[PDB]
């Protein structure tokens, strides 16, 4: 009258999620909907997966961190630095100040570039400043002071 | 066969159980010849038909009028339609029609 | 057949090549015969189902605990693994008992800290992911210095 | 490229003056694609047939036998001399055909069909209406026979229902499943006194010879139990080509 | 593009054409709705080389 | 020694300071003596090995299930 | 921080910073838009801006072009 459950069992009618090998490199948790949290002891990899394609990987072979989306958005930190790729758009918003800085050159490209300040705007090169165009170049203001 | 096997051999005279009889005795069937079993299965069936003017006279196609194709031959319409669930005998055409 | 009382100790011999696709393990019992290779036993686990469950498998030489169905010597069942002074546990026990988690052969860790409320994933190479309440945020650290 | 039915293709070399289009010349073709084959081997195939659906106008002539081929990297090769036994008699009754599959069947450079399978083919040149309709095609088939061990005398009086046999008398772990999809065929019970009397009283009148309306009818009903009713027509002829009876 | 191809019919599958690199392609197919002297166009082109 | 049938209920008393470095836990059995502190028992777990395994430890007062090797108390 | 079918988005109530010891590159196949209360661009060496179909610099107040030596065209 006092039964106690001590664990579940697999069989040939209810197969295990992985096949056993002599090297025995893979472990983890697998669920009904095929979501996985797994460890790989051969390459030292930790991964979280969703059947839709969303994946998070911490890897020693890749020597970094990778976040992959099912839409093609990709974020990566590796020995070459930090990279971000998006097939649609990238946005950045802040309620304080947004600062960008490099110890080397800064490069901005695009089909059109629009810089707009609600207050003063200022650009400065310490060994020469150049503004040019292949078409008409325009300098406009309420009052223009050259030097 | 089981997933870990490759082949298996059945010898003549092997017995099979067929339930019980109207008097409560057991029934048995035996194998007629030696057989070998492996893992091969049928994966797909397709059909092709070539129409002509020589059908009404039962001869070889000479004056051609059409070539018809059934990519899923084992179905009601030749392309994957299901059979009505209440049909007792479900047959299909091996080559199709026009 | 003459029966058996209580639980027994077993030792693992082979992980793969089950004659039947039933996901069993070859185990021997040292007090019956330490020279023979033993018999195939079933594994009870935390979760199991159709392509579902937790998949952790011992290594050759590991010590396990055995029970028997209907007290029959021919039907062993594995009920879990054991640590000892010859196979130390990954952490030392304390009176406060603040740290829990999973540790693997290659020293990859998924751990919880109940004192400071920290969740961390670590790889021996230095790649780390930390969710912290003391830091009140999220941190991703790479082995190359990317932060 | 040649563009083939079902979505395949083929490469063309103009130095050899190939045909402009893919070539077809036969009234009926059926393609059979197989999975997990390990050549060379032996394939028993079961053809289950609907026996009432064929054309009865004339018997299939000898110039129009069925033909069998196997595929080898977009080239078809004949199987005519590797068939051991065809119990279907050319797809008129249900039965097993026993094929031997040689080792030079190929699947590395197939482009006209799905490259994941091996392929066989059955064709008919003319009068495709003299082929019956199909219910199933299966592999790993065998035939078994009833053996009596003191059973009911009325067992053989009715067919065995489909799905009855699924077990082995001495079970084995290598076999995982057994199936019986259709009913049994060909049984007959041992005679009882009343049918004995009927048979012998009829023989004492027609003497086993057919000279009159009574003789033709009773000699058929006794030999073939699967007939329900028969009628003998005197001095009448039937023309197969016209489907006309001459009175 | 052989590694990002277009199907002939967006409702069915076909095998990708095997090219070593992307090239423009043209398809010529027979018209199935035509019947000339109660015969198909194939009747006229089966024997052409 | 007189033996024991079936499985029993135990209660945890102490987690640390095993006299031997064997990673055992002090447990008492209420139907033998609810006043004594009990004896040291071994833990079977999901995974265990050389510096390997799942490390979860109960707290003082938790209820556990006990088996016995060779029916020895 | 979010990655979804609309792309990548970041929002901070306080601040956002980006630092590198090499070169920081920003690139788009469409328009680039920068806004703020004040915009300050400062290079330790040459500074250069270029539009391939026209370049415009303007202000609602005074517009100033200064240097040690100013060369117009």
């Amino acid at each position: 009258r006092d039964p106690v459950v001590l664990g579940m069992l697999n069989s040939s009618a209810k197969p295990a999620p992985l096949r056993a090998t002599a090297e025995n490199h893979r472990k983890g948790f697998f669920t009904r909907s095929q979501m996985q949290l797994t460890f790989d002891d051969d390459k030292k990899i930790i991964t979280l997966q969703t059947p839709g394609g969303n994946k998070v990987t911490i890897s020693d072979e890749d020597k970094g961190i990778t976040l992959t989306d099912q839409n093609g958005n990709t974020f990566a930190m590796s020995d070459r630095g930090i990279a971000m790729n998006s097939p649609k758009d990238i946005t950045l918003e802040a309620t304080g100040k947004l600062t960008l800085k490099a110890t080397q050159d800064v490069s901005i490209e695009g089909l059109n570039v629009n810089i707009a300040a609600n207050a003063q705007f200022k650009a400065q090169g310490n060994a020469g400043a150049e503004v040019s165009s292949s078409a008409i170049a325009v300098l406009k203001g309420s009052l223009v002071m050259i030097n | 066969l089981a997933k870990s096997q490759r082949e298996y051999k059945l010898t003549a005279g092997t017995s099979f159980k067929a339930g019980k009889d109207a008097t409560g005795v057991d029934l048995f069937y035996q194998l007629d010849a030696e057989t070998v079993i492996h893992k091969a299965q049928i994966a797909s069936l397709k059909g092709l038909f070539l129409d002509s003017q020589e059908r009404k006279t039962a001869a070889v196609p000479q004056n051609l009028t059409g070539l018809y194709a059934s990519p899923v031959a084992n179905s009601v319409d030749g392309k994957g339609g299901a059979f009505p669930q209440e049909q007792i005998v479900k047959t299909w055409l091996p080559f199709g029609n026009e | 057949l003459p029966g058996v009382n209580g639980l027994q100790i077993g030792v693992v011999v082979q992980l793969q090549d089950d004659p039947n696709g039933e996901d069993r393990i070859l185990v021997k019992v040292p007090i019956i015969d330490a020279q023979a290779e033993g018999i195939w036993a079933r594994i009870a686990t935390l979760d199991a189902g159709n392509n579902r469950g937790s998949f952790f498998r011992p290594e050759v030489g590991d010590e396990v605990i055995l029970g028997f169905l209907n007290d029959d010597p021919r039907d062993p069942v594995v009920l879990g693994m054991l640590n000892s002074s010859a196979k130390p546990a990954p952490l030392r026990a304390t009176a406060e008992n603040h740290r829990k988690g999973f540790f693997t052969r290659s020293q990859m860790q998924l751990t919880f800290d109940d004192d400071k409320k920290i969740i961390t994933l670590q790889t021996p190479g230095g790649n780390k992911v930390t969710i912290s309440d003391e830091d009140k945020g999220i941190t991703l650290t790479d082995q190359n210095g990317n932060t | 490229f040649h563009l083939h039915p079902f979505g395949g293709f083929a490469k063309v070399n103009l130095a050899v003056n190939p045909p402009l289009l893919p070539y077809f010349n036969q009234e009926g073709e059926l393609f059979i694609g197989l999975q997990n084959l390990d050549p060379p081997t032996a394939l028993p195939l079961l053809f289950q047939v609907a026996e009432e659906t064929a054309d009865i106008s004339l018997r299939r002539q000898e110039e129009y036998k069925l033909q069998w081929y196997y595929l080898k990297d977009n080239a078809w090769e004949s199987l005519g001399d590797r068939i051991v036994n065809d119990a279907s008699n050319g797809l008129v009754t249900s039965g097993i055909i026993n094929l031997g599959i040689p080792a030079d069947i190929s699947r590395n450079q197939t482009t006209i069909l799905d490259p994941n399978f091996h392929w066989l083919k059955v064709t008919i040149p003319a009068r495709s209406r003299t082929v019956c309709e199909i219910i199933g095609v299966h592999t790993q088939a065998a035939r078994v026979t009833f053996k009596d061990a003191g059973n009911d005398p009325n067992h053989l009086g009715s067919p065995l229902a489909g799905g009855t046999i699924s077990k082995l008398a001495v079970p084995q772990p290598e076999v995982k499943k057994i199936a019986q999809p259709y009913t049994s065929f060909g049984g007959r019970v041992k005679e009882q006194p009343e049918n004995f009397y009927i048979r012998i009283s009829e023989r004492l009148r027609h003497k086993g010879r057919a000279v009159a309306i009574f003789d033709y009818e009773r000699l058929v009903l006794e030999k073939f139990p699967q007939i329900y009713k028969v009628r003998c027509i005197n001095h009448g002829q039937f023309d197969d080509a016209q489907e006309q009876l001459y009175e | 593009r052989p590694d990002a191809p277009i199907p002939y019919d967006p409702k069915e599958l076909n095998l990708p054409l095997q090219l070593e690199r992307p090239i423009p392609v043209a398809r010529l197919e027979l018209n199935h709705q035509l019947l000339v002297n109660e015969r198909s166009p194939y009747h006229y082109f089966r024997d052409a080389q």
